[PDB]
């Protein structure tokens, strides 16, 4: 009925955490460990197993895995927001950046917001939190709170984990590299985006 | 010769009253600390 | 000799404290190492260039 | 416990002190009086049954 | 290794869609002939398979299968909102005995809307839309939009089956009894369901 | 209690690159100084 290795993987004690949290939109990385430490062992088996539900466990050249539902996906589809991709790219830069290695992977929402506002444009960014904003500090605080909420939602979807005693400090998954899907290759970001939407990996909101 | 040594090294110190006070306070706590370790 | 007790008192913890740090540092370092370790297989092997 | 937190707490506040002792009938008058004198010397409050 | 019959069940061509809907939260009543029969055959293994997710594959006394999440559910839970809970009780109350005299199993958004407005207290209706509102037409429109949203949300869970048109008329499945109280011999369904709605 | 001690003491230590450099320079000269004394 099944290949030996696929049944082996499905029999692993970690397998239910993996399957369930991937169905719940969580994604695979250094954090989100229970869904990664053995999925490295059966990537092909889990991918062919998931194809039955018209969904694909996709690995980029990066070591992270994440779930993508087809158009005919049996498990229904949904998407994230622009600010989510933003915080995600900042988190990916943090993950790669060896300069902050001394942080040992632990990072604080203030560091995240500082890096985000440093790399990005404050006002053009803030246009999306609220359409009418014109540099009001109330909208800046709104953006900071929205960054906090997006970090929470990314925690729900396997990009970050709050420390047991600290919701202000967090550790990052390698699923963060999902956000670098338009930069994982030297091809154009737009043509790669077309290939993602073709492979249903990303869509504009 | 040491002038350029320092110049290219680049270092500094800066202790306002509050910061210097916090420093003595941490020092005293450490002198009182069980294992000398100071958690944030 | 009560004051001596306070020294006989204090000097113990200091000593223990030293020893404590003597171990604690390694406990930290060995952890930090693994982070560095993981980093090499979670940052550069995927971004070789 | 109190001595440790002596630094963090301002001397203006001396923290409230309160312990318990059920089945005080076990004690003798000497022990009860010694407990009371010790507690009040330590500004200690007691609830005894 | 893995139980051989569990391998047979999971390899079953019907396993994928059934599993996906179960992850969604959709119940599987007797109306789903193929899914229901497959569940009846392979429950002995599928219960273990889902309990590995710390999720119980419960067959109700009504016979419909559903995934009860434990507190430790490995599939992070979502829940039916407050308006979803009361609209679900209103749906069961639209599926109980009295509806046979009024809608013969085929209901419309107007029936549910009228029952919600007449039966539910105005206080909870305002809690649904807003505490400051008072009977205004716009607030009623917002409440109706939320009613449609929760109706579709129940649809995703296989608790209401839509008639195939954009018009919001539908039938209610037996699984709706998860909302209502358990029926006892000699109990009036109206009385118990109203006491629970009250 | 030591908080007011420090507050009313009023002290501070700080060092720009040039000042810190001058400091090492004076230190080195003193280590080279005949009698350790440094005239202005």
């Amino acid at each position: 009925f099944m290949p030996v290795k696929l049944a082996q993987a499905l029999a692993n004690s970690l397998f239910p955490e993996l399957d369930s949290q991937l169905r719940a939109g969580r994604h695979i990385g250094i954090d989100d460990l229970d869904n990664h430490a053995f999925l490295m062992d059966f990537q092909e088996q889990l991918e062919e197993f998931y194809a039955r539900y018209n969904v694909e466990l996709i690995r980029a050249p990066e070591g992270f895995f994440y779930l993508r539902p087809r158009s005919t996906t049996l498990i229904p589809r949904s998407v994230l927001s622009e600010l989510d991709m933003m915080v995600g790219k900042i988190l990916c830069y943090l993950y790669l950046s060896p300069e902050r290695l001394a942080n040992q992977g632990i990072f604080t929402s203030q560091e995240l917001y500082e890096e985000l506002i440093s790399l990005a444009d404050e006002g053009k960014l803030m246009k999306f939190v609220n359409q009418r904003s014109s540099g009001s500090d109330l909208d800046k605080q709104k953006l900071q709170e929205k960054v906090r909420t997006t970090l929470n939602r990314l925690r729900r979807l396997g990009m970050v984990y709050f420390l047991p005693n600290n919701n202000n400090k967090f550790t990052i998954t390698e699923a963060v590299f999902r956000f670098g899907a338009d930069v994982r290759s030297g091809d154009d970001p737009r043509e790669i985006q077309l290939r993602m939407i073709r492979d249903g990996e990303a869509m504009p909101v | 010769e040491l002038v350029s040594w320092a110049r290219k090294n680049d270092f500094s110190i800066s202790l306002p009253v509050e910061r210097l006070a916090f420093l003595m306070a941490i020092a005293v706590l450490n002198s009182e600390r069980l294992d000398g370790e100071m958690s944030e | 000799s009560e004051l001596v007790d306070k020294l006989v008192f204090d000097l113990q913890s200091k000593l223990d404290r030293i020893i404590s740090w003597g171990q604690q540092a390694i406990d930290l370092w060995i952890g930090y190492d693994r982070h560095v370790h993981k980093f090499i297989r979670t940052a550069i092997d995927m971004d070789k260039n | 416990w109190e001595e440790e937190s002596r630094r963090l707490r301002g001397k203006d506040i001396s923290p409230c002190r309160l312990l318990f002792l059920d089945q005080a009938a076990r004690l003798d008058a000497k022990s009860i009086a010694t407990l009371f004198e010790l507690c009040e010397r330590l500004q200690m409050q007691l609830i005894i049954a």
